């Protein structure tokens, strides 16, 4: 109902407190985290962070969920707010489809000591060193042919 | 209008 | 540890007791205990006393301005403090308007014959007058000269952040303390809400009736003794509280608290003080005593203080079991 | 419904009727009716008395201060206000200036024989004064001590909403309440630009004049009553506005409301008086009565006001047709 | 004459009242719309929105009509800010032809209901069964020929 007062380094931004009470986890959402944050001389929270970063800060807890990246700002600093401000895992993975690098995907395993060796040791040519001497003879095999 | 118009005309 | 604490974080330093006023002053106990009474808590270090407009239809702050008056003391060393709200039963004396906190306020510096106190104390909320007028009335009795500081009592946690909020936008004071009540079988607001606001606006507690008006106290099990507050007119509230099945559901709790006093070399009362100044939290404790003897074995509870360590707090705990959800 | 309501938004509870004051009190009748009249109105429940500087030369508020100064009541049962405006023939003695407002109102609290009215009003819109000498004027009054609240009367809803951005844009104090005319031929005011005011900012209305100075109690029918107010002098504006044909043309229409006050059990003063409190947008009423018997029989319009039904109400505006465009 | 402000999540914007006047219908020019957003604390209008669109909203009402969108801002988030703001169809309408995208064609009809059946079962071959059956055929005879 009543709304609080963040100022990223000179810029205030004004949202309702039930805004950030969707997210309850991360830094802006938990009582206890950003209590160390307040100034009780000017009723408001003062981070010294970056400037233009917030701004998609805050419309992630506004729309929901997205989370966006402006133009200004590059990955490497992006990334670093997300990781100060603890949005979490979910909302870390989905500044991974939004800018269209694609997770890794978890190879199987067959669970034992035996084909466990040998499953690393052909697909996997950068393993061991003859997983590097069986990609060099590989190669012959289809020349030469 | 597979972008566009899915949240234009409402 | 430390007798003199500040309040909140202000710059006043109460005593961490302080003897406060109700149906005793100007009412039950006739006006020769009571400097009987002060003088026994002034010579002890207690420096703040309480009052009310609305206790014995103002006959308890004319009998705490006349023990002033008569005994001489220094008004730059007391701190004398009054809540207002209830002052009359025309409609237009009740409540914190801008007119009422003015008036009311004003009449009491002529019942207690001085010219300023230094709290003034909103004694409940008033969901009529909007938070705005209430921070500009008590403002403005501040930079007259009639207090020095204000609080709230029996507010929320959320009406006094409201109430802050109000005095930073349109540059006016903040409240300091609160008054809520705090004893061994009501511990939830001073224990897990007040704390909050400490470290975040630094207001303090200042916490009332700590022996639930004289249950705790250990002489309600055999039924209502002669000459006890129950056994008074309009304390029915009390004493059909008492007489109610939860009440003995108190009692039978009171039993095994009585054998850990006796087990420290204490008795019920000094426990059941010592237990509320256990914390930082709680900047003082307004006791409220009927005659000599009961407040000088009331001053005397704070050599229980250091024997109450995590051992002894903890099975205490185990005992009543009304240990908030930190 | 409810007899106390808040002016506005404000903390002060006045009573829905009000015990004015214009050419009876100093003028037209005696003093020793005033104190009657005063007495009748105060022991039903009505504080709220008004009064203005301009009345009667500065005479209604010696004979209103020696009524309080001889009955004894309390002054914080009561709730006096006060105009401004007209003080002297000088040219430096009539306006909001702030040189007037200070002296105006001073000078006012020495006839009234009081140390501060609880609402002083502005009684009319100054051009000359900017808006920001006027809101800075007031605020100075207020925190004197002279005055609790102050408000508006005869303004435009634009020029309340100008004196609003003033006081939040330098942090003084806006106004609470407003005196608009209201009666059952002029509605335009109250009831399409006030209730617009009132949930946005959270000024009042406090309407004066109920019964258009006598017009619509009904009396002005065979022509003019002696030792009535058009009988009087300098009335003369009054008695050639009902004289003339379009009072006639007033009059045609308080025959066929005559009768609907019979079918209801009560008079056209008290279906009059009782029309105005029909909504919730208007916080006060204030009557203004000759003689005692005036006066008893006004104060009895709120049982009349359950009876007010949807069905009542809608047929009188087929009678008096100037609803305005909402 | 009089100005108002409006404070879009802590970004303060100031125009004069009858450049709202402009438009009496949307949700700023209506004085019994924006009654609810209005903050008597502060003397103004506290929306918690996004941020960057308002710059472009308010042009719309300097300019007399003119909507424009900002490069931050996608069109998934400009065209909900038009849905809240009220603006209106044609206003809605400017969006399409500033960004290019262009209105779809209202065909005609043989208002009957033999004309009306064959017209949309062989114009519209996605409509029946037969229709997808009709252009299955219709391939064939030119591929054929
Ligand atoms: N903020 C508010 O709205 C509010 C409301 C109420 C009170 N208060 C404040 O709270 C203050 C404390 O008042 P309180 O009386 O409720 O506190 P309390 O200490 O809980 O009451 C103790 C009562 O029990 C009795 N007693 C005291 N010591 C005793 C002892 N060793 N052994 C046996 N009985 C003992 C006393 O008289 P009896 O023996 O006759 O019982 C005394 O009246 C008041 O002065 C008032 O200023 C504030
Ligand atoms: N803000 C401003 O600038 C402004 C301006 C003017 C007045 N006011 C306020 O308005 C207040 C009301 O004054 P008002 O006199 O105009 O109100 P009113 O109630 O409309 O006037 C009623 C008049 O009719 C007569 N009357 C009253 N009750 C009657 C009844 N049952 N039957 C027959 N006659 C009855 C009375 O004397 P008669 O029988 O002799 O006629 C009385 O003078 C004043 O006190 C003043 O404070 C304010």
């Amino acid at each position: 109902g009543e709304r609080v007062v963040i100022n990223i380094s000179g810029l205030r931004f004004e949202t309702q407190l039930k805004t950030l009470c969707q997210f309850p986890e991360t830094l802006l959402g938990d009582p206890k985290r950003r209590m160390r944050y307040f100034d009780p001389l000017r009723n408001e929270y003062f981070f010294d962070r970056n400037r233009p970063s917030f701004d998609a800060i805050l419309y992630y807890y506004q729309s929901g969920g997205r989370i966006r990246r402006p133009v200004n700002v590059p990955i490497d600093i992006f990334s670093e707010e997300i990781r100060f401000y603890q949005l979490g895992e979910e909302a870390m993975e989905k500044f991974r489809e939004d800018e269209g690098f694609l997770r890794e995907e978890e190879r199987p395993l067959p669970r034992r000591d035996f084909q466990r060796q040998v499953w690393l040791l052909f697909e996997y040519p950068e393993s061991s060193g003859p997983a590097r001497g069986i990609a060099i003879v590989s190669v012959l095999v289809i020349l030469i042919s | 209008e597979e972008q566009s118009q899915y949240m234009h005309v409402g | 540890l430390q007798f003199y604490r500040n309040l909140g974080k202000s710059g006043l330093r109460v005593s961490c007791l302080g003897l406060g006023t109700w149906v005793t002053f100007g009412g039950q106990i006739t006006d020769e205990m009571a400097e009987q009474l002060m003088t026994l808590a002034y010579d002890n270090g207690i420096n703040l006393f309480d009052t009310a407009e609305v206790y014995a239809a103002g006959k308890a702050e004319v009998v705490l301005g006349n023990i002033i008056k008569k005994k001489g003391w220094r008004r730059s060393s007391l701190v004398i403090t009054t809540k207002i709200f209830w002052g009359g039963k025309a409609e237009t004396e009740r409540g914190l308007s801008r007119k009422h906190i003015i008036e009311g306020l004003k009449a009491s510096l002529e019942r207690l014959q001085l010219e300023y106190v230094d709290v003034v104390f909103a004694n409940r909320p008033d969901p009529n007058t909007p938070m705005e007028e209430t921070v500009r009335a008590m403002t403005h009795v501040i930079n007259q000269g009639m207090a020095m500081y204000w609080g709230t009592s029996r507010w929320s946690s959320m009406e006094i952040m409201e109430a802050y909020s109000v005095a930073r936008q349109f540059n006016l004071t903040p409240p300091i303390c609160e008054q809520a009540e705090y004893h061994m079988f009501q511990r939830e607001k001073v224990e897990v809400q007040l704390p909050e606001l400490f470290h975040k606006i630094g207001v303090g507690a200042m916490t009332w009736s700590p022996l639930a008006c004289g249950i705790v106290s250990g002489k309600y099990d055999s039924g209502i003794p002669p000459y006890s507050r129950a056994s008074l007119k309009g304390y029915q509230w009390l004493k059909d509280k008492i007489l109610s099945e939860e009440g003995r559901r108190q009692q039978a709790k009171l039993k095994e608290l009585q054998a850990i006093a006796e087990r420290l070399g204490c008795t019920l009362p000094q426990l059941a003080i010592a237990w509320c100044l256990r914390n930082e939290g709680v900047s003082s404790v307004l006791l409220g005593a009927s005659n000599a003897d009961q407040l000088m074995e009331n001053i005397g509870a704070i050599q229980v203080l250091p024997k109450l360590s995590s051992s002894i707090i903890h099975e205490i705990d185990s005992i009543l079991g009304n240990k908030p959800y930190s």
